Parts: C-alpha cells; structure tokens; sequence
C-alpha cells in the first residue's frame, strides 16, 4: 500500500502537467479571437471601401 | 450678360455636386441616397443609419 501509494501520486501529478499544459494553450486562442471580434465590429463602417475591407 | 453668369453659377453647383469626396467615395452624387450603417455598439444591430441624396 505505501509504495502504491508513492507511484499513484507520480502519476496524479503526470495528469496535472497535461492539464496544464492544455489549458495554458487555450488562453491566447482566446486572445486571437477576441482581436477579430474587434476587426468584424471594425468591418461595419459605412466609410470603408472593398481595399481597407481586403 | 445676366445669363452668363446665372449659366457658370449653375456649373459651380454641379461642380461641387459631383465633386465632394471622403478620400475617394462620394458623397452628393446618389451613393448614400439609401443610407449606409454604421455598428456604433458592441452587438449586432446597434447601428445608425446616414442618408445623403444627390
């Protein structure tokens, strides 16, 4: 059981480091969409033309 | 003589009639006679409407 235990938390932490990991990568794809959203509401101006909308 | 200058007035007013610009789109020729909008929010359709007629 004790030595069980030693490898299990090995292995809980392995699963933190993945998930981190993961998650840590998310943060600037939101970031990016955050930035077109900006550029769609920029996109809506009666006073672009088809090579600043280009 | 009265005539003359009535007929270069007239041309004066066609002049600037088809000649006022924002850059390179015009504006007193017909091209906002149905309004352009624009998003002035951050959702869709919140949104103004400016009509300009020849």
């Amino acid at each position: 059981q004790v030595r069980g235990l030693e490898v299990g938390m090995r292995n809980a932490n392995d699963a933190i480091s993945i998930a981190q990991i993961a998650e840590g990568a998310m943060q600037e794809q939101t970031n990016m969409l955050q930035r077109m959203r900006d550029l769609t509401v920029q996109s809506e101006n009666g006073a672009n033309s088809s090579a600043d909308l280009s | 003589a009265l005539k003359a200058e009535m007929d270069q007035l007239a041309n004066e007013i066609d002049e600037i009639g088809k000649t006022t610009a924002f850059g390179t789109t015009k504006l007193l020729a017909g091209g906002f006679s149905a309004g352009k909008n624009f998003q002035v929010g951050a959702q869709d359709g919140e949104d103004i409407k400016v009509t300009v007629k020849a």
